[PDB]
């Protein structure tokens, strides 16, 4: 049930663009400056809108990486992780958004809080609480 | 499988496309690979390097990560090059990225992550070593308050990677963009409806100044898109200031348009505004 879907890239405070890539059994995530012109992983994100407050109420958001895939959050390994999961998704695969300035977005988890997906050794994981910096376009 | 490139006399490290963990233990291989310091190519864990890369050592070096639960194995393809004295960096270094005029100025330095480097880095716009007071160099990036339309250029930053004290150069270039207007944004704010009845109907709203990446005003029925007669069915509209607007349609009353709500809704990054008609 989510209210709008669209694709939008995704890239860091230091503007390395995070991709995806499936090996299609096994996958990984890149968290790297690509070549001029090499097009950009795309994800859509799907809004909800979740009853925490804002000013109203504030969107959460699942990124699929691609074709029936989602962004599910791994809790005691602190890591983001990829499954595929037909069924009704469940609340790993939920975040809550946040704006400060624009564009400039990041996710906390909608199961547990202050945790944020964020950028750790330039690889993609889960932070507990400046690294959680994430572009779209 | 991932590609990587650079110069000759340049250090390059280079990242085992498939990841996992110190302690978890990774192997490389040409056409078995030193694992510490065969002086020139050799590698450390995840971490390909080349100190530093000539011509000769282009080729594909596949990866080994072992758990041993798995096996996993990646690939680099690899480039170097011979410098041109073209003075222009060609087409083949990293990639574009833009800014606002004062309103935002920054510039990374591609890949710097991969290397050690302890000191403050140099940069240069197409063969010009930047100075002054406008371009102010900090960290990773490079500041630039000063940007007109004219700060548009492939800048370069050269940096010193070093090893065991052994000290290699490094460079990486990327184009800079400048953004033509850099507008804010908001809540959403939608003009109509306020809470209000109808006994043709329509929704606006409005996200802020400039182009937004994501503002839509959409029409909800019962809290959901897509509950139908023939009607009712919905349409759309465009017109410094940026607002959008969404139009319901509905040619034949009928007896169910009494009970439930009839919802504009207004969203964004900042979140979600609604109203209810009846
Ligand atoms: C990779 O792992 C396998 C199975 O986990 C292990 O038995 C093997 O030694 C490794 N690869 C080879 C052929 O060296
Ligand atoms: C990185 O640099 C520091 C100081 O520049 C140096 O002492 C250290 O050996 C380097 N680390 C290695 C082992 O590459
Ligand atoms: C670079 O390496 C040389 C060799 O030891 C060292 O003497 C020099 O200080 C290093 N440069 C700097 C300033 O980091």
């Amino acid at each position: 049930s989510p209210i709008t879907e669209y694709l939008a890239s995704l890239s860091t405070y230091n503007d390395q663009s995070i991709t995806f890539a499936l090996e299609d059994e096994s996958y990984e995530i890149y968290v790297e400056d690509l070549k001029k012109d090499e097009k950009k992983d795309k994800v859509l994100l799907s809004y909800y809108e979740s009853q925490h407050p804002s000013n109203g109420k504030m969107l959460m958001v699942t990124l699929s990486p691609t074709k029936d895939f989602w962004l599910h959050a791994n809790n005691k390994e602190h890591s983001v992780e990829l499954h595929k999961c037909e069924k009704p998704l469940p609340d790993q695969a939920f975040f809550v958004l946040h704006n400060m300035h624009s564009n400039c977005v990041s996710f906390e988890c909608k199961t547990d809080p202050g945790v944020f997906i964020g950028v750790k050794d330039n690889h993609l994981a889960l932070i507990k609480v400046e690294n959680i910096l994430f572009k779209l376009s | 499988s991932k590609q990587s490139w650079g110069l000759e006399n340049e250090a390059l490290i280079v990242r085992c496309p498939r990841q996992g963990k110190p302690s978890y233990t990774v192997d490389w291989y040409y056409s078995s690979i030193p694992t510490q310091e065969r002086n020139r190519v050799f590698a450390s864990g995840q971490l390909l390097k080349f100190l530093p890369a000539a011509v000769a050592d282009s080729g594909i070096y596949t990866c080994i990560v072992r758990s041993p639960t798995f096996n996993r194995t990646g690939y680099a393809n690899v480039t170097i090059y011979k410098k041109q004295s073209d003075c222009n960096v060609p087409d083949y270094l990293m990639y574009s990225t833009v800014s606002g005029s004062e309103k935002n100025s920054k510039i990374y330095c591609p890949t710097i992550d991969l290397y050690n480097w302890t000191a403050p880095l140099e940069w240069f716009k197409n063969c010009q070593a930047l100075q002054g007071s406008r371009y102010r160099a900090h960290k990773s990036f490079l500041v630039i308050d000063n940007v007109m339309t004219e700060d548009a250029g492939d800048y370069t930053c050269k940096f010193i990677h070093n090893e065991n004290g052994a000290n290699y150069s490094v460079t990486a270039t990327r184009s800079f963009t400048v953004k033509d207007e850099q507008g804010f944004s908001l809540f959403p704010v939608i003009g109509a409806p306020a809470q209000n009845e109808i006994k043709n109907l329509t929704c606006s709203a409005c996200f802020g100044k400039g182009t937004q990446f994501l503002a839509a005003v959409l029409w909800q029925l019962n809290g959901t898109k897509i509950t139908d007669f023939g009607e009712p069915r919905i349409q759309q509209e465009e017109g410094g200031l940026a607002c959008l607007d969404m139009v319901l349609r509905i040619a034949d009353v009928k007896e169910e348009d009494l009970l439930l709500q009839y919802d504009c809704l207004a969203l964004n990054l900042h979140g979600l505004r609604r109203h209810t008609v009846r």
